[PDB]
């Protein structure tokens, strides 16, 4: 029912229907997709040396 | 009241009890020890200054925290 | 006798698990119908689980029913079913 | 929804706990006058009689 | 139909035929073309009556005159069609069959009725194994089962004079062939001869069973069905759904299966198939019937065409959907409604608003009656068309039906009995039930869309009850404590707190006013502000005379605000109540003083006037909130820099190897919480006194009018914590594991929160949600469990006539007095008369309802303890007398006769339970007197040492603090032998230390002062070579058991005290000579060669969490023995040791002379806090730790355990800050410790070691010892609620909340003629409840009966 | 228009709505300035300088518009679509820092404090202590009242257990469940309870005798015995259990 | 037309016998038994019964005395 520190960008922390089942109805985040194998995956900007 | 305000009070309780548990763990009061309470080694006075009343060295302290990580 | 040790652990610990009971059970029966009977008996015994998950909090917290005069007969049925032989269940298999 | 000129002040407690106090200029203009559409069915079955 | 007690018993077969209306024979139900019922299947016409009212099946007879005649063509008794709902038909099961309940109930009814284990019964039933049935006398025991080959041989063994069957025929033969009087005689025989307490225990148990089963009207073979009744046709219908699809119940399916298998078995018998066939068929029929009854206990249900197991007759009674819990308590209700509630401040508090349309839909019958009365519609149909047109006059007639007709208004969960209040109505445009505002605190209802439901009371008794008991203005005192529950909540208190404050230089400064009236005439016209400090001439009416009101004009020095508030305060109050700031606490104790002084009418009308003026001036304040209102401290950036540098210190010191990772984490979290408290204080001191303004001079500072500060000061909303989060930083989010994250939120809400910080906030926010989602869904479990145990309890005597109550004093936990005496003896009635400290008097008669006048007297004379009568010692039989419950109620007078106090008690304990943390929750060497006041020592056993200081030689000397008043102002618990300084009952000075002792180590200080030597101290055997060897301290310390030899275990470690020659002086008073013996780890320091002083540390012996949740209360009432039970004395006498260390060392205690031999086995892994040479009082702390309440009850007595439970659960509440009066906990305890045990029956007829309940045995011995005979000793028990509710005189009650099957079957075999006269019972069977108004009715029926 | 409750903000840390109220107030400030500049209709140069002030506005952004590219017959269209109020944006965690709002209020002519003196509309005298105003965006959740309202005097009835079961808006009584019964037992109310679950609800003769008595203006209740308990007897008796009623 | 009953509960105590007595009295005034003894304020019979309780002119004893009086007045009109 809880938020784990890897939901950052893969599930909205502040969208889930309070009441009977909180946290079981997570909402897929804005920019996030589905991996090839099926996991969730968010974007990042590749940083080179600096 | 509301379904948010109850949650606020519960979260305040949770963080309060946590913070008080970790303020209770720090000693900051006691009599100087001058040497380990486990191995007899000396506690260097810098570390005693950082925590008044350190019953352990840093070695024995780390060892005890490390056994306690497995929570036994 | 060890299934009686399952009984005493269910008494003390306050629950059991599928792994616990499946550990203590008398070997060589494993029909899964005798198993369902014995699990219903342990439920009817002092233990009131049968579990999967250990706990359990304020959500229906600190529940119990004494149910005296059922424990002595249920534990008896356990110790008798183990010691003598493994009884058949249902009637198609009969 | 639609944006409308709010003002924070108690005003006689027609908003005591969490209430709102909408002024009839909001209800005249039909700016919450929302529309609902229904599907009433009336079947015609085949009774033995 | 006012019948009687209901009665239950076995279902005798010919009885089951008398219930019949013709055997069902065929599995058909209906006819697939014409949907009449086929004859005769589960349905029928001739069996279970006609389909259409007064109409035959074939249709020959179709008139009311022909009722009764059965048509000659299809035999259908032409009668009503509701007779289709009461006729039971039966089945003629060809072979017999075993009723599953009397087979698999758990303790088998047949098992312990035949003296036979269950597995053999399953053998004989499922054809596993043969069994003898009266095998004569050649070789075989009667119960002696066999197997196939054994029976085959035995037929060659004894083919004659032999009788062996198998199947239901066998069990029925055994039960029938049994003769119960024979077994009673045999069992009384072996009770005589076989003298083995376990043996004759179970022997006498089974004889108890058989005598019970005989004294019923039953017979043992009725447990094996031959005839099995079918439920009627209309309790398991076959409704024609639209489309030809029928939607039948499941019992049709099960009965179809059973009728199939019965017919098939009969068909097999006609052919005489081989025995495998008939055996498998009888097994199939057995499984079919066993699935009919319970569909469980058989191992695997037989699911229907779904994958969902089909419900069965033992399952339409059971569960939270069976008829008991789902249709005998929770039933829909005509004449109800609901809507969105709303605000509606224009109401007096005794009238809820209400829509015109809900009114004209609830009161149609009333309207119709009135409209046929005023001739506006000659017939009722005309009146219907009228009120369905909504014409002009039906609104007038509706206003004439809704004049004095109280609607009941309910909210969704109705926790406490204020949850369901009535109101009058006031017809309203709209569709929101405009509720009052004040009552919302009672309902616990904000207006965020919550929906209250209105019922309507039909009758006339119900209208008088919805007016004289449930009206809104008769329940303003909360049932759980006398304080009013009409506390003004949020806009009203902000209105007053803005009204009655004072800014330093407003208009109209200092000008005097002629009264309140021109205070308003100044304010409204604008010549002076609402608040600017001002002399007026108030006129307060104090009423010190007997009911008088003595006017007294004056010139109080006030504002205009307080004065304009004064025009609303009624007469009797004094003006010093509205001269202060009028926060929320003060504005509520305004109403409290009003109710305590002027009664109820002026308090009601005054609460309404307060809400009106509060809303008015709260609107006039314009108390708005804006973004310039949250002032950040300008000293915030510095504090955050400073703490973020201290973390730099700990980081540098961690990467120097000086502190572990745990230590740096703790230190970091410590410096962040410190920065947090500093920043919050800095903001709050930039916020509170911030406003600085200037009266005709330089400057001056005052409390501010920062809108958020008034909203945080009044008590309207919030506090300093939320004001922290809005302005200062907001703490350290705690991740839901429980571990607190170390990355604090250095920002706040007036500033932003960058992504990380908001996200870290998400953890704790969602944990709060995921708990207040489980709390709202499991909110009433505690009230449910309490009203199960404490329900049938009704105040049914005017005066029990006793003199035995519990002693009340103000609790003091080693400090400032927590709970004074006027909060505990406020309502309860005294037990024995009270004497002023000289006795001087008879201060209060023993039966004086201690209302606040008597608390006035008690607090004027400084009374310290008032032995007040208490619910747990009332001497009433099935009830609780009028006085001893006291007075508390929504009213303020003595409790009426009958008012069901069990329920309102359980609800007083259960509605604040919503206001408590659902997770459990743990909070975590010298005495220092507070102030002036003498010292007071109880149980003090001191010695006048030759040193001078004082030392206590008693284990349990409490160090109190008495004044010259005599009151107990402070109390402290001295450990053993603490070094004491001042006198015993003497005077000391304030704030001065008076007692010191050894923190961790236990002195063994001597008794008198005499010479010393040693005995039995041989090193290696009893002692060891100890010494602080840098000092010369020869310490031959007592050896423990693991270091003393196996003869050393037989040795006695000792300290002998020699007199001046070599002998041993008697211990003063006793004749044990002068010496102290000692246990293992009795660390010795000195040796033989010194004369001791009183206070000699002859040895050195080494060595609280308060759970505060709701589950602590659940476990308190469950009375579970804790983990480490406080070992406790058992016989008031000398102490000693026992058989040394058989794993658990054995204590031994001995009285003066009496039954000495008590020895106790103790896990020697735990300290024994007792001396080796003392006289442990009964009920004395041998060890420490939480002590089991059962031990309290068995050692000390009732009042001890009741004071224990009440103080423990009161700790659990007043930790959280929740008020609940102790009547309620005491009554739940009186329901706890109801059962009893016996020691010696004697002149009674109860079994000795039997458990029987207190009321029954007490009336038994009361009437016997009332005769010339002798009583019966009983040892009181104490059950948890979940088990103390488990025993009930009724079975209709215990069939609701216990598991139904065990209740029904136990009552069934026992033939228990259950009366009525509970509350679950009558609410089930739908007659008058015997609690409230129904009590006079039940007294009526009591008079009817027994005459 | 709407007059919310200030006592709801400090207790619930959602100061977001107050910042939104100030920003919306400023946005309609820009809108009304455009409205005047357009309704006193000036020339496109005035609107260009002003709207171009409204879009540049101080701190760095990713927005720059350069209204010297629009034609006159576009900036007039743009102004007409802005006169209702200049729609301001605020990406979620990159919001409008308060100094930006104070400056966008100075671009109007509102009071930078964000608060206005409000004269009451009945007594016509100044609310002391300037209140907040501004335009808050308010939805309308579909928990409308005329879907929740409901009332049932005598509707249909169920089939196996004769209880109120009506359909339309659950066209039947409210679930007078168990805890409500504990409430009504807690009072002395016994007759109200009885007619709450014997007459009004189940007893299929008691209810019509009740209705005839009500229409006759004679508030009695000849209760009888529920129908649910009668079904409970027939079930408990369908088992092998003789349940009866002693008669005395 | 009556906010409380508190005067009534003062006069005829127990707060439940009040309910029962008032209900009986109200059935008298509604069904054609009798007419009120207090000047009606066009209130329904429930309020009028609580009020007549409030004056100490209806209670259980007085109602039973009138039961007796009407029972004995009938037997002298049956003859
Ligand atoms: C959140 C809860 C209110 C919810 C309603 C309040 C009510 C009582 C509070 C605790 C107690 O005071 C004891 C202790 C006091 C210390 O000073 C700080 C810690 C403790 C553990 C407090 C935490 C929290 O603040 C509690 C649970
Ligand atoms: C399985 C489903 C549960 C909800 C998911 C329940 C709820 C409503 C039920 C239908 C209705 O009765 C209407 C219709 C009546 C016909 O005559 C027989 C078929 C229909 C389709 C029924 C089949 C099924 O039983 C339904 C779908
Ligand atoms: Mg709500
Ligand atoms: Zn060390
Ligand atoms: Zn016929
Ligand atoms: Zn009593």
């Amino acid at each position: 029912r809880d938020v784990h520190p890897t939901h950052y960008g893969r599930v909205c922390p502040i969208e889930t229907p309070e009441g009977p089942n909180i946290g079981l109805i997570n909402s897929l985040s804005v920019y996030a997709q589905t991996n090839e194998y099926g996991f969730l995956e968010t974007p990042y900007r590749k940083v080179t040396d600096g | 009241s509301d379904e948010a305000d109850e949650a606020y009070s519960v979260t305040e309780q949770l963080t309060m009890t946590g913070i008080n548990r970790i303020r209770q763990k720090i000693n900051a009061h006691g009599i100087p020890v001058y040497l380990c309470e486990a191995c007899g080694n000396p506690i260097p006075e810098a570390r005693r200054k950082i925590f008044p009343g350190v019953t352990l060295c840093v070695e024995c302290q780390a060892y005890q925290e490390r056994q306690r990580k497995h929570y036994a | 006798s060890q299934l009686k040790l399952l009984v005493t652990r269910g008494k003390e610990q306050g629950y059991l698990t599928y792994a616990e009971v499946n550990d203590h059970l008398p070997e060589d029966i494993v029909d899964s119908d005798q198993i369902e009977d014995i699990i219903q008996m342990i439920n009817d015994m002092g233990i009131q689980v049968m579990e999967e998950a250990p706990d359990a909090d304020d959500l229906m917290l600190a529940e119990n029913t004494a149910d005296e005069d059922a424990a002595e007969a249920a534990a008896q049925v356990l110790s008798s079913v183990e010691s003598e032989i493994g009884r058949t269940t249902d009637p198609v298999r009969m | 929804g639609q944006n409308m000129r709010v003002a924070f002040m108690p005003w006689n407690g027609y908003n005591f706990e969490d209430s709102i106090l909408v002024s009839e200029r909001v209800v005249q203009e039909d700016r919450f006058t929302t529309i609902h559409i229904q599907e009433l069915a009336c079947v015609s079955r085949d009774t033995k009689l | 139909e006012e019948f009687d007690a209901i009665k239950i018993a076995l279902a005798s077969p010919d009885m089951i035929r008398s219930w019949s209306f013709g055997e069902v024979k065929k599995p058909e139900t209906i006819n697939y073309r014409t949907f009449k019922p086929e004859r005769d299947g589960l349905f029928c016409a001739r069996i279970f009556g006609p389909v259409k009212d007064y109409e035959c099946l074939c249709g020959k007879y179709k008139r009311l005159k022909h009722r009764g005649v059965i048509c000659e063509k299809c035999g259908v008794e032409v009668t009503q069609t509701k007779v289709r709902r009461e006729r039971m038909g039966h089945i003629e099961l060809a072979s017999p069959t075993a009723h599953i309940w009397f087979l698999k109930s758990l303790p088998s009814r047949i098992g312990l009725l035949l003296d036979m284990p269950l597995r053999d019964i399953e053998r004989v039933l499922y054809f596993e194994s043969y069994v003898v049935i009266e095998g004569g006398m050649t070789n075989l025991e009667r119960q002696q089962i066999l197997t196939e080959e054994q029976y085959l041989d035995a037929l060659e063994e004894f083919g004659d004079e032999f009788d062996a069957k198998m199947g239901a025929e066998a069990i029925q033969a055994l039960l029938k062939s049994m003769d119960l009087e024979q077994e009673c005689e045999q069992l009384r025989e072996e009770l005589n001869e076989t003298n083995s307490e376990t043996k004759r225990k179970k022997l006498t148990k089974r004889i108890k069973l058989l005598e019970a089963f005989v004294q019923s009207g039953n017979k043992p073979e009725w447990m094996i069905l031959t005839v099995l009744p079918v439920l009627p046709p209309d309790l398991r219908p076959l409704v024609p759904l639209d489309g030809g699809r029928f939607a039948t119940s499941d019992l049709n399916d099960l009965y179809r299966r059973v009728i199939n298998r019965n017919n098939r078995l009969k068909r097999l018998l006609d052919l005489a198939a081989p025995d495998i066939i008939v055996r498998n068929e009888k097994r199939m029929l057995q499984e079919a019937v066993d699935a009919l009854l319970d569909n469980g206990r058989r191992g695997r249900a037989i699911t229907g065409s779904n994958k969902r197991p089909l419900k069965s007759l033992a399952d339409m009674i059971k569960g939270k959907q069976g008829r008991f819990r789902q249709n005998l308590l929770g039933k829909r209700v005509d004449y109800s409604g609901r809507s969105v509630i709303t605000v509606g401040p224009y109401l007096r508090l005794h009238q809820c608003g209400l829509p015109k349309k809900m009114a004209l839909e609830l009161f149609k019958p009333f309207i119709y009656g009135k409209l046929e009365l005023r001739g506006l519609a000659t017939t009722i149909k005309a009146a219907k068309k009228m009120v369905e047109r909504e014409e002009a006059v039906v609104w007038d007639i509706l206003d004439e039906v809704i004049r004095e007709h109280p609607v009941l208004l309910n909210r969704a969960p109705t926790l406490h009995r204020l949850g369901i209040q009535a109101f009058e109505p006031v017809l309203i445009e709209g569709k929101a039930i405009q509720l009052h505002p004040l009552v919302c605190a009672a309902y616990n209802a904000d207006f965020d869309g919550d929906q209250m439901a209105v019922h309507v009371p039909l009758t006339l008794e119900a209208q008088l009850e919805a007016r004289a008991l449930m009206m809104s203005t008769n329940n303003i005192l909360s049932p759980a404590n006398g304080e009013p529950i009409i506390v003004p909540s949020q806009d009203v208190v902000l209105g007053l707190y803005y009204m009655t404050r004072d800014c330093v230089n407003a208009k109209g400064e200092g000008m005097v006013l002629t009264g309140p009236k021109e205070a308003e005439r100044l304010y409204r016209s604008g010549l002076a502000s609402l608040h600017a400090r001002v002399k007026v001439r108030i006129t307060e009416y104090e009423k010190d005379a007997n009911g008088e009101l003595v006017a007294k004009t004056s010139l109080k020095d006030t504002t205009v605000g307080r004065a304009i508030l004064w025009m609303i305060v009624p007469k009797g109050l004094p003006y010093s109540i509205v001269n202060q700031a009028l926060g929320k606490k003060a504005i509520s104790k305004m109403l409290n003083t009003c109710y305590r002084i002027l009664g109820l009418k002026p308090t009601v009308i005054f609460a309404d006037q307060i809400m009106y003026t509060g809303f008015a001036y709260a609107a006039r304040s314009g108390a708005s909130v804006g973004i310039d209102d949250m002032v950040i401290p300008e000293k915030k950036h510095e504090i955050i820099s400073e703490a973020e540098a201290e973390v730099a210190e700990i980081q540098e010191q961690f990467q120097s190897g000086l502190v572990t990772a745990g230590e740096r984490y703790n230190k970091v979290i410590d410096i962040w919480a410190a920065a947090n408290d500093r920043v919050s204080k800095a903001m709050m001191d930039n916020l509170q006194t911030e406003t600085v303004i200037n009266r005709d001079g330089q400057e001056e500072k005052q409390v501010s009018f920062n809108s958020i500060y008034m909203m945080a000061d009044s008590g309207a909303r919030g506090s300093a914590a939320q004001i922290r989060q809005l302005a200062g930083m907001r703490g350290l989010m705690a991740k839901p594991d429980g571990s607190i994250i170390e990355t604090p939120i250095t920002a706040n809400f007036r500033e932003g929160l960058n992504v990380l910080q908001y996200f870290i906030s998400t953890h704790g926010a969602r944990k709060g949600l995921a708990d207040t989602a489980l709390k709202t869904a499991n909110s009433g479990y505690l009230t449910r469990r309490l009203v199960d145990v404490a329900q049938d309890l009704v105040v049914t005597e005017d005066d029990c006539g006793t003199h035995e109550g519990i002693m009340m004093t103000p609790v003091i936990e080693g400090g400032d007095v927590k709970e004074p005496l006027r909060d505990r003896v406020l309502g309860r009635v005294t037990a024995e008369d009270v004497l002023k400290p000289g006795t001087a008097d008879i201060l209060v008669p023993r039966n004086t309802l201690l209302h606040e006048q008597w608390c006035d007297l008690l607090e004027e004379n400084s009374v310290d303890a008032v032995k007040v009568r208490s619910v747990v010692s009332c001497d009433t039989d099935f009830g609780v007398c009028a006085h001893c419950y006291g007075r508390d109620l929504a009213r303020g007078h003595i409790i009426n006769k009958g008012e069901a106090i069990g329920v309102i008690a359980a609800q007083s304990i259960g509605e604040p339970g919503t206001q408590l943390t659902m997770r459990t929750f743990h909070i975590g060497s010298s005495i220092q007197v507070k102030n002036k006041g003498s010292i007071k020592l109880s149980n003090v056993k001191s010695v006048v040492n030759s040193s001078g200081k004082l030392v206590i030689t008693s284990r349990n000397t409490e160090l109190k603090l008495i004044d010259e008043f005599g009151r107990t102002k402070e109390s402290y618990k001295v450990p053993y032998g603490a070094v004491l300084a001042k006198g015993d009952g003497e005077q000391v000075a304030g704030g001065e230390t008076v007692a010191n002792w050894d923190p961790h180590t236990m002195p063994v200080i001597t008794e008198v002062s005499g010479f010393v030597r040693f005995t039995d101290m041989i090193d290696g055997q009893t002692i060891t070579r100890q010494t602080d060897e840098l000092t010369g301290l020869s310490s031959l310390v007592v050896l423990d058991s693991a270091e003393r030899t196996a003869g050393g275990k037989d040795l006695r470690p000792a300290l002998k005290i020699v007199d001046a020659q070599g002998n041993d002086v008697l211990i003063p008073g006793t004749d044990m000579p002068a010496q102290y013996f000692l246990p293992g780890k009795a660390i010795v320091q000195l040796e033989d060669g010194v004369q001791i002083s009183s206070g000699d540390t002859l040895a050195r012996i080494p060595q609280k969490d308060i759970t505060g949740g709701l589950p602590r209360v659940a476990d308190l009432f469950e009375a579970r023995r804790p983990k480490e039970p406080a070992i406790l004395a058992e016989i008031s006498g000398i102490v000693s040791f026992g058989k040394e260390t058989k794993g658990k060392r054995r204590l031994v205690i001995t009285p003066v002379d009496g039954s000495d031999p008590y020895e106790e086995m103790i896990p020697k892994w735990r300290q024994l806090n007792v001396f080796e040479g003392e006289r442990v009082e009964r009920g004395d702390v041998i060890s420490d730790g939480p002590e089991a309440p059962h031990d309290i009850l068995r050692l000390r007595g009732v009042h001890a355990v009741t004071r224990y439970i009440v103080n423990e659960v009161q700790d659990v509440y007043r930790l959280q800050g929740v008020k609940i009066n102790d009547k309620h906990i005491e009554v739940i305890v009186r329901q706890m410790l109801r059962k009893a045990t016996i020691v010696n029956a004697g002149s009674s007829d109860f079994l000795e070691g039997e458990q029987v309940e207190y009321s029954r045995v007490k009336i038994a011995n009361r009437e016997l010892e009332a005769n010339g005979k002798v009583g019966a000793t009983y040892s009181r028990d104490l059950l948890g609620i979940t088990k103390a509710s488990l025993a009930t005189e009724s079975f209709i009650s215990a069939a609701s909340f216990q598991e139904t099957t065990r209740v029904l079957t136990e009552a069934a075999v026992a033939g228990k003629r259950d009366e009525l006269r509970g509350l679950k019972e009558n609410v089930i069977v739908g007659r008058l409840i015997p609690a409230g108004t129904g009590y006079a009715y039940h007294q009526d029926r009591m008079r009817r009966r027994a005459a | 228009d709407i007059v919310l409750n200030p006592l709801g903000v400090p207790s619930r840390m959602n100061i977001g709505q107050i910042l939104e109220t100030h920003l919306g107030m400023a946005a309609k400030g820009i809108g009304d300035k455009i409205n005047a500049m357009l309704k006193q209709q000036q020339e496109v140069a005035k609107l260009r300088e002003f709207i171009q002030r409204a879009y540049d506005l101080g701190a760095d952004v990713r927005q720059k518009v350069d209204l010297s590219t629009f034609s006159d017959e576009e900036v007039m269209r743009l102004a007409e679509n802005l006169r209702k109020g200049m729609p301001i944006a605020t990406p979620v965690f990159d919001g409008a820092k308060e100094a930006e709002i104070k400056e966008l209020l100075k671009l109007g002519d509102l009071p930078t404090s964000g608060q206005i003196r409000l004269y009451d509309g009945r007594t016509g005298e100044q609310f002391e202590r300037p209140v907040t105003v501004g335009y808050m965006y308010m939805l309308k959740l579909n928990h409308l009242v005329d879907d929740k309202m409901h009332a049932r005097s005598t509707g249909s009835y169920s089939l196996v257990t004769q209880q109120p079961l009506g359909g339309k808006a659950q066209f039947g009584g409210q679930r007078f469940g168990e805890m409500e019964v504990w409430a009504l037992e807690a009072y002395g109310a016994a007759y109200t309870l009885q007619e709450m679950l014997t007459v009004k609800s189940d007893d299929v003769n008691g209810r019509t005798k009740m209705y005839k008595n009500i229409v006759d203006g004679n508030h009695q209740m000849e209760p009888g015995m529920p129908e649910s308990f009668n079904v409970l007897l027939k079930e408990i008796r369908s088992l092998g259990i003789n349940i009866e009623l002693e008669d005395e | 037309a009556r906010v409380t009953v508190q005067d009534a509960v003062e006069k005829i105590g127990n707060r439940f016998d009040l309910v029962l007595v008032a209900a009986r009295r109200a059935r008298q005034m509604q069904v054609g038994g009798k007419d009120p003894l207090v000047p009606e304020e066009n209130d329904k019979t429930t309020v009028i019964a609580l009020r007549e309780i409030e004056e100490g002119l209806i209670n259980n004893q007085i109602l039973d005395v009138r039961e007796r009086q009407e029972q004995q007045e009938q037997e002298a009109a049956e003859l």
